[PDB]
């Protein structure tokens, strides 16, 4: 039984070797072409003409493919609203027009990059305050509404207004985008292989687009090298284009993104913009809150909608608010398309709720742990979507954080540091969060598992879920072997397939390991009850005995299991039902040191707990909170999307793009699972740990902005109540510009400015 | 989460061996290569002598050494080079030769190979003498990573001629020495203001190569910093970098000769000339701060639409930057 | 009137009498000889992914030397009496894994995987430079390298134990 024990991630071994197999290391056929591209250099245009003169040229050159070449059809995406092949006009720089098929992908390249496009522009829009101003949003208003407003701001001793702004992110997977598809030459039939966590849609788009039944299309993910919501939806982009390329040509065909086509076409998380009120009493409770989300959604609905959702039902963080209210819009713009990252928009809503809060207390003279316990739920409290938060954590992991991290011990020497140093500041902040689990598309929340045993006892096990280095296959393994009662050696996994099990939910929500876990689970049982006839007839017999006297009485040793998640169905009508199936919690105390002279910092000491009720796995859940945490410590302070204001992305590569290297992780770095706290709404007790800790990442920005709130009162001003606007991520150029002293101001030149 | 104490242990005597087929072709004389492809030819010069008569024959010619900066021109800037030639393997651009007056590496060392050779100089020459030779690796410290750093070449970074180059205004900032030569010409010039005319442009002739560069030792009464932003979001502009070089009158702190080169502020290396030939004969101290700060702040100006944004942010660097430089040289002196 | 270009690659002979200027050592294992261990992250020598290791007899220092490279931006045209060791030259679950290879699979630095053979190629190479490196020299091995699941504490405290 090896649930709760450290396990390794059953692929690391050939991980490390470099055996273990992605999509562009599969061999390629004799007769295999390659594709590239064909992008909008312009935000928004009317394309007058493409000219592939020059890359008729090109050595090996195949075909170019365009609208026209498409036999079913051209309307693609979640919303149906985009094109597989821009026709007439261009809506965003990476937007695809077209593709050069070649004999190597160096020749695809060199022809891609010599095919001519003629642009009329258009008006474009790339900015939230773009679409504002213009009223470019899909869709209406979002809200969810609590309480009474106007009363809890006339109850309030405080107002805080103001605007806050959180940039996007490029996923930055170490695999890129990537696709082989193999026409077979009958019926429509084609087999491909994909780095997507979404094989279902993949399916679906691809023999929308051939205009053939989905029963002919067959999607096969052995593992993508990351995928962090990005491999989600916007695969499909790459897949089709190359399903067409295999279709047209009748050979098989493969793309891999270079890393700066991947940054510019494939979209990234959500950038929001968030104006705000909170009303709150002289002691820092809060009575009322207001705040209007706006995301940069890019140009089309994509998961826009959900991830705005998920924002509203994340506005609370872990705080009892009385009176509320959350809208939400989506910003149509001349951008790429954003989509799902780690998160699904629950971080940025919540970055905007702990930042209010650290204002609160700034407002109030208090210290902010004391303003945060305060205000925070209890067991049994309804959010402002009214659920019941039962099983409530959060209090044992920030009291066992505050312990063991030594915080108050810690906050009297970073005073002290900070009384001793006039250039340089340090800080310290403890953040709380929760995580709802679910889908909050109610359907989503399904899975199937198909099992078989074979006649040497050996078990294939095969369930909807893709494997992006999360460990998924690893802990359905674990479960398998727990629930059958066998060892972990005589159960594998090869790979996700649409022909084992169909209409899968993609690999998404933080949820597989729940949902996943229970169809096999599930599976087992039926295999289970099968054998028990024989295990009866022979108790002292090994479970190779039993399965081929099972074989041989003409028992099926095969069986699928599926779940569905029970009690949910939130309406916003009503506000009303359950959004989540429970909620995961974590709690990261973070230090910090700036140097106000030039805006670096460095991250000394960050120190989490999280609950996971039963670890299934203890090594790959800290893995998880390790891994999500450094994407949201990259999020807050160092990931930096930039573009011209012609909406042209400048930043495509790690050059320009920094996300967290070894040098960028906290000194000392301190993960705790909570202990004893099983949960019994899922799998064996466990919880769900792929997204709830990205948010804890913001302990660093909200240590950098206790730093700049030192370095303040240095040599800004003297007023100890001052709010600063700060946005994310929390750069050198906006830590530097926000330590006003006499260089910024210019008074160390002799001029009159303003600093003290 | 894991037993280290159940690790196989290593066995340094057991590794893969250097394949002894290659140790026997060691002894085969260089000799000039000629590769051939769909669009280049490169011809792999063995010699110097071979190296400027290609140059010469072929003036349009393209050196290539690391391909770390010629590599990302021709994948990402669709550029092509129909011919190039890589002098990687003449040994006097691989030189590393000590003298009177500093050290000199042929153009092709490897930055790992600058960055050993001046690791090694500064624990052991007197700290007066190694000022540059420190700046140049606070430099190198959080420069890409291992792998660029053993096949980027130091004539590389100067010729390539980023506005960004984090070399380069350290070069300028000490005059570092270059001998540059052609079929026939060889001359040395001290890097100054002038060898940057224009955007990725040097003062070569399109047959000549730079052979060396000889980072100079520090005087007595000479003091020397660099600094970087360590925030880049564009491709090569707007990152601020710079060399501080200042030289004193005998025992004292009145200015002989002062430097301050910038990258990442136009697009090119630049020197504060107007601002530091105004502090000749000054005193260190806050009057020359602020004078500076002054003079900064006007000839380094970036108008509101300069390429690159963080207007502000980088007017501050500049002057943040020189604070240090001012504070460091008043801890070296007092 | 095109020399013939000769490498090696894990220990064997590659002669290659077609060589085209362009072609990147990268492109060159994964689609032609066909050893995908080496992976494409960047191309544009930020992340690692393509590392190798490259060794020649140094005819100005008299010498083997041994350093990391990226796969790339290296030209195969550079590299004639050069030989490359990639992450299958050193080990594989076929035969022996490399301590390098078992400690960073069982220390769980390992998740996606698509970085770790470029990790392993970093770490081999220090190891073939300095068998007993400090805690500050592995650290400093890996400025080239990026891995985004990971949050990398747990392939410096696997490779910690290589140091002293
Ligand atoms: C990921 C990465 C990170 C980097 N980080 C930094 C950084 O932080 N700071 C910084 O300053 N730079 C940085 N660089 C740039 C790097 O230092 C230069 O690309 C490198 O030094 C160029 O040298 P090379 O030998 O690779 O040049 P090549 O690409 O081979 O050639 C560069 C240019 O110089 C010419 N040339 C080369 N040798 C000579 C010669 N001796 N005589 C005349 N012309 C010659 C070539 O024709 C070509 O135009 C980085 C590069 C990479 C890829
Ligand atoms: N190594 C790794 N961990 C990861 C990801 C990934 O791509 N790679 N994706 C994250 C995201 S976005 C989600 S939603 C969850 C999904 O996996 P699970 O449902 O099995 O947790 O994994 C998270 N952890
Ligand atoms: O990843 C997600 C996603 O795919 C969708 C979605 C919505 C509508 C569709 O038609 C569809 O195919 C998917 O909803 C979500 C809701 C969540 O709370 C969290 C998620 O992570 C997703
Ligand atoms: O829900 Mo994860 O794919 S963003
Ligand atoms: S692929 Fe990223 S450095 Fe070579
Ligand atoms: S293990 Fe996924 S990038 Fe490192």
């Amino acid at each position: 039984d090896t649930v709760g024990r450290p396990l390794p991630h059953l692929a690391a071994a050939m991980q490390a070797s470099g055996e273990a197999v992605y999509c562009d290391d599969i061999p390629r056929y004799e007769n295999e072409l390659f594709l590239r591209l064909v992008t909008s250099t312009r935000a928004h245009a009317k394309i007058k003409s493409i000219d592939v003169s020059e890359a008729q040229k090109v050595p090996g050159f195949v075909c170019f493919l365009s609208a026209d070449d498409i036999p079913g059809s051209n309307e693609t995406g979640l919303f149906n609203d985009e094109t597989v092949f821009a026709k007439d006009t261009v809506t965003c720089v990476g937007h695809i027009i077209g593709a050069v098929v070649a004999d190597t992908p160096e020749h695809a390249e060199r022809a891609a990059h010599v095919v001519k496009v003629t642009y009329e522009d258009l008006p474009a829009i790339i900015t939230i305050e773009d679409a504002i101003k213009n009223n470019s949003f899909y869709g209406s208003e979002l809200k969810i509404e609590k309480g009474d407003l106007k009363k809890g701001f006339s109850e309030a001793d405080n107002v805080v207004s103001g605007e806050l702004y959180i940039g996007g992110q490029d996923h930055f997977y170490l695999e890129t985008h990537c696709t082989i598809a193999i026409p077979k030459g009958e019926e429509g039939e084609m087999e491909l292989f994909v780095s997507t966590q979404n094989a279902m849609k993949t399916q679906s788009f691809v023999a929308k687009m051939l205009g053939v039944p989905v029963n002919r299309i067959l999607v096969r993910v052995k593992r993508m090298g990351g995928g962090f919501g990005g491999k989600e939806t916007r695969s499909t982009l790459v897949s089709v284009a190359v399903a067409l390329a295999a279709y047209k040509t009748g050979h098989p065909v493969r793309c891999m993104l270079d890393r700066n086509e991947d940054m510019l076409i494939t979209g990234g998380r959500h950038p929001f913009l968030a104006r705000y009120k909170v009303g709150f009493m002289k002691t820092g409770t809060i009575v009322a809150l207001e705040v209007d989300h706006y995301s940069n959604a890019g140009n089309s609905r994509d998961l826009s909608h959900s991830i705005m959702e998920r924002a509203l039902f994340h506005m609370d963080n872990c705080y009892k608010i009385p009176n509320i209210r959350g809208t939400g819009r989506l910003c149509k713009t001349n951008l790429s398309s954003n989509t799902a990252f780690r998160g699904f928009g629950g971080p940025q809503a919540l970055f905007i709720a702990e930042n209010w809060m650290s204002e609160v207390a700034v407002t109030c003279g208090l210290p902010a742990e004391e303003v945060r316990w305060k205000n925070m739920y209890k067991e049994g409290d309804l959010t402002h979507f009214n659920q019941r938060l039962e099983g409530f954590s959060v209090p044992r992991c920030w009291d066992e954080c505050l312990k063991s991290s030594q915080y108050y011990a810690r906050k009297s020497e970073v005073d002290k540091f900070n009384k001793e140093n006039c250039w340089k500041k340090r800080g310290l902040c403890i953040i709380p969060t929760k995580f709802g689990i679910s889908f909050t598309v109610p359907f989503l929340n399904q899975a199937g598992a198909l099992i078989h045993v074979y006649t040497d006892g050996s078990v294939l096990v095969s369930h909807g879920g893709t494997e992006m280095g999360q460990g998924l296959h690893t802990k359905m393994v674990q479960v398998a072997s727990k629930a059958l009662k066998i060892p972990i050696s005589k159960i594998y996994i090869s790979e996700t397939s649409t022909n084992t099990v169909p209409n899968s939910s993609p690999t998404a929500a933080s949820v597989s390991t729940d949902i996943y876990g229970q169809a096999v689970y599930e599976a087992c049982q039926t295999i289970l009850k099968r054998l028990e006839p024989f295990k009866k007839k022979n108790p002292d017999g090994s479970w190779e005995d039993w399965v081929m006297a099972a074989y041989q009485d003409r028992v099926s040793l095969s069986t699928t299991g599926f779940y569905r998640t029970p009690n949910l169905g939130y309406s916003f009508e009503t506000n009303s039902g359950n959004a989540f199936h429970y909620f995961t919690y974590g709690v990261a105390c973070s230090e910090v040191e700036i140097d106000c002279l030039t805006g670096d910092h460095k991250n000394l000491r960050t120190d989490i707990v999280m609950d996971v009720g039963s670890s299934l796995n203890p090594a790959i859940d800290i893995g998880q909170v390790e891994g999500a945490f450094v994407q949201g410590l990259g999020l807050f302070t160092l990931e930096e999307l930039h573009y011209s204001p012609e909406g042209s992305l400048h930043t495509r590569g790690p050059s320009t793009y920094k996300i967290p290297a070894f040098g960028s992780i906290p000194t000392e770095f301190r993960v705790s699972l909570l202990r004893d706290c099983p949960n019994k709404k899922a799998i064996y007790a466990s919880k769900a740990v792929g997204e709830p800790p990205l948010f804890l990442g913001a302990s660093v920005f909200f240590a950098i902005k206790d730093a700049i709130r030192a370095a303040r009162a240095q040599h800004t001003n003297n007023n100890t109540k001052e709010l600063f606007r700060l946005d994310s991520p929390a750069t050198p150029e906006k830590i530097r510009n926000a330590c006003v002293d006499k260089f910024t101001t210019l008074c160390v030149t002799g001029a009159p400015g303003n600093c003290k | 989460l894991f037993n280290p104490e159940e690790f196989m242990p290593l066995d340094p005597t057991q590794e893969p061996i250097f394949p002894p087929e290659l140790l026997r072709l060691k002894d085969v004389p260089p000799k000039q290569l000629r590769f051939e492809g769909e669009r280049v030819t490169w011809i792999q010069a063995s010699t110097l002598k071979e190296l400027l008569d290609l140059k010469a024959q072929h003036p349009e010619a393209k050196l290539v050494v690391g391909n770390t900066e010629i590599g990302i021109e021709m994948k990402f800037k669709n550029q092509l080079f129909p011919m190039i030639i890589c002098p990687a393997w003449i040994p006097e651009l691989n030189a590393v030769e000590h003298g009177p007056e500093g050290i000199s590496f042929g153009a092709a060392c490897a930055l790992s190979s600058v960055e050993k050779t001046l690791l090694e100089a500064v624990a052991k020459l007197p700290t007066q003498k190694t000022e540059v030779f420190r700046g140049v690796l606070e430099q190198l410290r959080w420069f890409a990573g291992k792998q660029v750093k053993s096949v980027a070449s130091l004539g590389g970074n100067i010729i390539t001629a980023s506005p960004i180059s984090d070399l380069n205004p350290v070069f300028m900032a000490s005059g570092t020495k270059l001998t540059i030569v052609s079929r026939g010409t060889r001359r040395t010039v001290p890097m100054d203001h002038t060898f940057f005319p224009s955007y990725r442009k040097t003062l070569l002739g399109p047959e000549e190569i730079l052979l060396s560069i000889e980072i100079p030792y520090s005087r007595e009464d000479e003091f020397f910093s660099a600094f970087k932003q360590a925030s880049r979001r564009e491709d090569d502009i707007a990152k601020v970098t710079c060399g501080m070089r200042v030289l004193f009158q005998p025992g004292s702190m009145q200015v002989k000769e002062l430097a301050l080169c910038y990258g990442g502020m136009a697009d090119r290396t630049i020197s504060a000339l107007k601002t530091t030939q105004k502090q000749l004969s000054k005193f260190w101290n806050e009057k020359l701060l602020q004078d500076v700060c002054a003079g900064l702040a006007e000839e380094l100006s970036l108008s509101p639409d300069a390429p690159g944004g963080m207007i502000e942010f980088r007017r501050t660097l500049t002057l943040s930057f020189f604070f240090k430089f001012y504070l460091t040289v008043l801890k070296k002196l007092g | 009137t095109a020399d013939e270009l000769v490498f090696f690659v894990n220990g064997k002979k590659v002669v290659e009498k077609n060589a085209d200027p362009e072609t990147t050592l990268l492109a060159y294992l994964r689609r032609k000889l066909g050893l995908r261990g080496t992976k494409l992250g960047c191309g544009e020598g930020g992340c690692g992914a393509c590392t190798v290791m490259l060794s020649k007899y140094d005819r100005l220092q008299d010498k083997i030397i041994h350093f990391s490279a990226n796969a790339c931006l290296a030209p195969i045209c550079t590299l004639h009496h050069v030989a490359v060791t990639t992450v299958e030259g050193i080990g594989s679950t076929k035969t022996r894994l490399h301590p390098v290879q078992e400690r960073i699979a069982k220390s769980h630095g390992s998740q996606c995987g698509f970085c770790t053979p470029g990790i392993v190629m970093s770490m081999y190479t220090l190891l073939r430079n300095q068998p007993e490196p400090t805690v500050e020299e592995i650290e400093d091995a890996f400025q080239g390298n990026l891995c985004r699941c990971t949050g990398y504490r747990p392939i410096l405290q696997g490779f910690r134990t290589f140091a002293k």
